[PDB]
Formats: C-alpha cells, sequence, structure tokens
C-alpha cells in the first residue's frame, strides 16, 4: 500500500516512534 | 575478536584456495571469518587495505568490536604457508594439505559471494528453506543466462556446508547485505545477483511483526496514529514493550530490515507470539479490507477483539 511506508520507516527509524505513539 | 588478514602477493590464488578449503567442508575455525574478510577484501577494494580501512564496511565493523590483524606474508602461493605455526592450527593444517587445487580462475571469488547470497532470504528460517530458496534461485538465475554454478555445489551437503559458513559468519553477510544495498548498478552480474537476493532479504523474520504494525496504525490527516483498540487499559503492556522492541530494530537504522539476519541486538521481543491481542486487532482491520495476514492465528481468548476490530473497520 503506502503506509507500509509508514511501518517501514518506523522500522528503519526514519519515522520517529513517537509521532505514531507519543510521550 | 581479532579478525587475521591474510596479504601476499598471491592474493588471487590464496583467495580461491580459501573457497577450496571452505568448499570442501573443511572447518577453518577462528581463522574463517577472516580468510572471508580477505575474500570479500580481495574482491571489493582489489586487497588495498588502506582503501579498505577508510570505508563503512571497515567503519562499521571496528565499531562492533573487529579487530583486524593483517598477516603480510608475499612468496606464499598456497595458503598453508600462511597458517601460524601455533599448534592449535595442527588439525587445520593436516586437513589443507590434503586439498586439491583447482587453479584459480577468474570470478570465481564473485561467484563464491553470490552463492553465499543465495542462502540470504530464508537463511532464518533453516537450512531446508534457506536451500530450497536458493535452488530456485539458482534456476532463475541460470535461465536467465546471467550465471551458471557448477553443479557440484548444487548436492545438498555443500549447500550444508555453505549454509553452515552463513550461519557462524557474523562478517559474511554484513558484507553481502552492505553491499547488496549500497553497491550501485554497474555491469558486474555478481554483484547484480547479490543485489537481487538481499532485496528478496528485506524484513526477512520480521514481515508478520511488520504487517501488524501496518493494520493497527491509522491514517489521519491530522498526522497517523495508533488504532483506538490498541488504546484501551487491557492492552497498556502489550503497547509499551511493543514500542520498546521497535525502537531497539529502529537503532540499526538502514540494516534494521535485515536485523534478524544479522542477529542485531534488541531484537528479543520482536515475536508476534507476545502480541496477541495487538495481533488480534491487526487481523480483524484486515480481514475488514478482504486480505489477511500470513502466519497470524488468533487464539479463542481474543476473538472478541477480533471482531471488536473487524465491525468497526467496516463501518469506517
Amino acid at each position: 500500500s503506502y503506509m507500509q511506508q509508514v511501518s517501514e520507516g518506523l522500522m528503519t527509524g526514519k519515522v520517529p516512534i513517537d509521532q505514531v505513539f507519543g510521550a | 575478536k581479532k579478525v587475521i588478514l591474510f596479504d601476499t602477493n598471491h592474493q588471487v590464488s590464496i583467495c580461491n584456495q580459501i573457497i577450496d578449503a571452505i568448499n570442501s567442508g573443511i572447518d577453518l575455525g577462528d581463522l574463517l571469518e577472516g580468510g572471508l574478510l580477505t575474500l570479500c577484501v580481495e574482491h571489493y577494494y582489489n586487497s588495498d587495505k588502506d582503501k579498505f580501512n577508510t570505508s563503512p564496511i571497515a567503519k562499521y565493523l571496528r565499531d562492533a568490536g573487529y579487530e583486524f590483524d593483517v598477516i603480510k606474508n608475499a612468496d606464499a602461493t598456497r595458503f598453508l604457508d600462511v597458517i601460524p605455526n601455533e599448534p592449535h592450527y595442527s588439525p587445520l593444517i593436516l586437513a589443507l594439505k590434503t586439498l586439491e587445487s583447482t587453479e584459480s580462475q577468474r570470478g570465481r571469488i564473485g561467484l563464491f559471494l553470490s552463492f553465499c547470497s543465495l542462502f540470504l532470504p530464508k537463511l532464518v528460517v533453516g537450512d531446508r528453506a534457506s536451500i530450497e530458496k536458493a535452488l530456485r534461485q539458482v534456476t532463475v538465475h541460470q535461465e536467465q543466462g546471467i550465471v551458471t554454478y557448477p553443479n557440484h555445489w548444487l548436492t545438498t551437503g555443500h549447500m550444508k556446508v555453505i549454509f553452515g559458513i552463513l550461519r557462524s559468519s557474523f562478517i559474511l553477510k554484513f558484507v553481502l547485505i552492505h553491499q547488496g544495498v549500497n553497491l550501485v548498478t554497474g555491469h558486474d552480474a555478481y554483484d547484480s545477483i547479490i543485489s537481487n537476493s538481499v532485496g528478496q532479504t528485506r524484513f526477512s523474520g520480521l514481515l508478520i511483526v511488520k504487517t501488524v504494525l501496518e493494520f493497527i496504525l491509522q491514517k489521519t490527516d491530522s498526522g497517523v496514529t495508533l488504532h483506538p483498540l490498541v488504546r484501551t487499559s487491557k492492552v497498556k503492556n502489550e503497547v509499551a514493550s511493543f514500542k520498546q522492541a521497535l525502537s531497539n530494530l529502529a537503532r540499526h537504522g538502514e540494516y534494521a530490515p535485515f536485523a534478524r539476519v544479522l542477529n542485531l541486538s534488541g531484537i528479543n521481543n520482536l515475536e508476534h507470539g507476545l502480541y496477541p491481542q495487538l495481533s488480534a486487532i491487526a487481523l480483524g482491520v484486515a480481514t475488514a479490507h478482504g486480505s489477511t495476514l500470513a502466519g497470524v492465528n488468533v487464539g479463542e481468548q481474543y476473538q472478541q477483539l477480533r471482531e471488536a476490530a473487524h465491525d468497526a473497520e467496516v463501518k469506517l
């Protein structure tokens, strides 16, 4: 899909986990 | 952890003999990875140690505690000439003089490394799976006409040997993966074979967790956020542990998709079995879209949340 990019970016560290999980 | 590099003016012949010993099933012991690293260094840096030591690979390996101890010889034409007199290398030596010298050919090193690379996609699964996968890949590339492996490399015994060498060796896996990823797109068939293998290796051992994560996510133009069911009080611990494991994985950066294969630290708990409720939610949401999560079976205890996750996604 596209969000798949989100999970992968969370996993490679390209997306801060705090953006999605917080605190 | 001291890695011995072998330095001579007959590098190609020495390398091909290292490949000889490896393929013979001979256990090189604590010189194994050293030997392997030499191969890699001969291949990618043409045995230029100064060019290697400034490379990202050497950078990372040194950053991971590996120390390089070069053995300069020259005049040495034979791997046997190069092994320290030290007596704990006596049986090794005893086996190595039973070695036939396949006269060094061109590309055999690249041949070897690409062959090794074919075992990566399913390495973490086991020997049977890695080897079956390797064989199917072998026929794929064979019929492409891009490369032909020797048939005696295709016996189960030899491929079990190679599987073992990959298992035991961190450096081999790391070099093949790093080069698979970072090496451009030139005109070397072996680099493209390795590249293809590494491409098929992405998220090996971590695809279930990845897709579960994907399906407990929620797209909102206010950013992107976790599913509401994920934020209940019964699932306050799973989310905690999952976030922590995910952070540990994230530490490894661009090597994160290969972290299970390279056996990187911090991955203990990145295993969907530990997260039944999130798996239920993810499978629910998945079902509501038609597709499903491969390898995820929800036990009775969380079937309710499963439908709780299911219906609510269809009403959206």
